[PDB]
């Protein structure tokens, strides 16, 4: 009688398998969107630092 | 992945389970040919007895 | 804590402690049985300066602590260590008070009766558990399998036990304990790695090499032929990335380490391999049911996560025993929790509270009452 109860709980865990998948998939999508916005963040940061280094150079010859 | 581990486990184990039910059935089949063998032996011995019966008669 | 007064289920397995609530599917607080103590004395201030370190805290603080085992092969060193680790488990890890929940515990097979009497007495005096029950892990693994017939191979970290049980009946006359376990495995691997050029003594490397055993180790199908082909074996040779970053390569050792349990003559045991111990165990009992024992063997323990035990098991038993009936092993995934699951199973049914070991029975007959209350 106890054994059928185990057969059932494993079955519960079995379907739970997909439920374990869901949190991993949301975390994957969060990493997705963070990297995608990091793309343009990196590009804009590169442009900003190029401008900053330009100001550095002009102040360099100005002294 | 751990999910992959479990997947292969349930699939392979059910495979072995099905094969094993196949061979337990095959064991019952063997005991069935056994029963048939004893029944045919008894039938042949009974036929011999009947022919001897008619000869004695 | 649940609103209901459900019981505590705690498996103090020889190597791992797994504790939780009754009615749960898996234990909540699971930790190895290592205990760390400050390697030096106190002069600093502002943080730390705590004696006992248990659980993941000690795992993180392995390097600074002398790592000691409060239990080894069942033998008990210091009850204070169990007192502290149970305090930690109940309050810091389970967040539960034992006052309102009876405890179901599992003990290593054939544990000392004096050990049971002392541990129960210190428990009852120190703690305020309402009721008690302790059972052998063999029947717990049986319950996890849910089949009353079979021989249980319990491979803990201190002892390996072979116990036959037919139709839910213990057979102590055919039960044996073998002193080969994880400790031996680590030792043997330590000496082989010493012969490979890497010689360590401390426990951190012990855990590293048991992790290596968890990951890479083989169980050789044929032993000397596999070292013969493992002479070069560029593909068969396997490597590991140690946390410091060095790449450590091991070849035949992967399947030469677990082999020692099968071949004890490597480091000098009179007893033969554990398959011989299951074989003798089987024949000690009446002939007829032996076939069922062959077909219903179960294996349990954390070690069972390794590959190769099943194929080796069946092949050698078929070599020893006649090959008419088919021998097949059963082993559910993640069976090291299975004992604890069986504990929950014990609390599932409503007859279990008929034989709770209450406080007043112990107060009347002392510890001696357990001699009549469990068995
Ligand atoms: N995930 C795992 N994979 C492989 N081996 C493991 C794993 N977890 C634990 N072990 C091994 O199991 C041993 C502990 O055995 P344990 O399960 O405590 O025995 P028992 O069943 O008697 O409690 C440890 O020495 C460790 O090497
Ligand atoms: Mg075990």
């Amino acid at each position: 009688d106890i054994h059928r109860k185990r057969m059932e709980k494993d079955l519960n865990e079995l379907q739970a398998l997909i439920e374990a998948h869901f949190e991993n998939r949301k975390k994957e999508e969060e990493e997705l969107v963070s990297l995608k916005d990091r793309i343009e963040r990196r590009r804009a940061e590169r442009a900003e630092q190029q401008r900053i280094r330009n100001e550095r150079e002009k102040e360099r010859q100005n002294r | 992945m751990d999910a992959i581990k479990k997947k292969m486990q349930m699939l392979k184990l059910d495979k072995e389970n099905a094969l094993d039910r196949a061979e337990q059935a095959e064991a019952d089949k063997k005991a069935a040919e056994d029963r048939s063998k004893q029944l045919e032996d008894e039938l042949v011995s009974l036929q011999k007895k009947l022919k001897g019966t008619e000869d004695e008669l | 804590d649940e609103d209901e007064t459900t019981a505590l289920v705690c498996d103090n397995g020889s190597g791992l402690v797994k504790a939780g609530f009754a009615g749960d599917d898996a234990p909540r607080a699971v930790f190895p049985s290592i205990v760390g103590r400050p390697r030096h004395q106190g002069v600093m201030v502002g943080m730390g300066q705590k004696d006992s370190y248990v659980g993941d805290e000690a795992q993180s603080k392995r390097g600074i602590l002398t790592l000691k085992y409060p239990i080894e092969h069942g033998i008990i060193t210091n009850w204070d260590d169990m007192e502290k680790i149970w305090h930690h488990t109940f309050y810091n890890e389970l967040r539960v008070a034992p006052e309102e929940h009876p405890t179901l515990l599992t003990e290593a097979p054939l544990n000392p009766k004096a050990n049971r009497e002392k541990m129960t007495q210190i428990m009852f005096e120190t703690f305020n558990v309402p009721a008690m029950y302790v059972a052998i892990q063999a029947v717990l693994s049986l319950y996890a399998s849910g089949r009353t017939t079979g021989i249980v191979l319990d491979s803990g970290d201190g002892v390996t036990h072979n116990v036959p049980i037919y139709e839910g009946y213990a057979l102590p006359h055919a039960i044996m304990r073998l002193d080969l376990a994880g400790r031996d495995l680590t030792d043997y691997l330590m000496k082989i790695l010493t012969e490979r050029g890497y010689s360590f003594v401390t426990t951190a490397e012990r855990e590293i090499v048991r992790d290596i055993k968890e990951k890479l180790c083989y169980v050789a199908l044929d032993f000397e032929n596999e070292m013969a082909t493992a002479a070069s074996s560029s593909s068969l040779e396997k490597s590991y990335e140690l946390p410091d970053g060095q790449v450590i390569t091991i070849g035949n050792e992967r399947f030469r380490c677990p082999e020692t349990l099968f071949q004890p003559s490597f480091i000098g045991m009179e007893s033969a391999g554990i398959h011989e111990t299951t074989y003798n165990s089987i024949m000690k009992c009446d002939i007829d049911i032996r076939k069922d024992l062959y077909a219903n063997n179960v294996m349990s323990g954390g070690t069972t996560m390794y590959p190769g035990i099943a194929d080796r098991m069946q092949k050698e038993i078929t070599a020893l025993a006649p090959s008419t009936m088919k021998i097949k092993i059963i082993a559910p995934p993640e069976r090291k929790y299975s004992v604890w699951i069986g504990g929950s199973i014990l609390a599932s049914l409503s007859t279990f509270q008929q034989m709770w070991i209450t406080k007043q029975e112990y107060d009347e007959a002392g510890p001696s009452i357990v001699h009549r209350k469990c068995f």
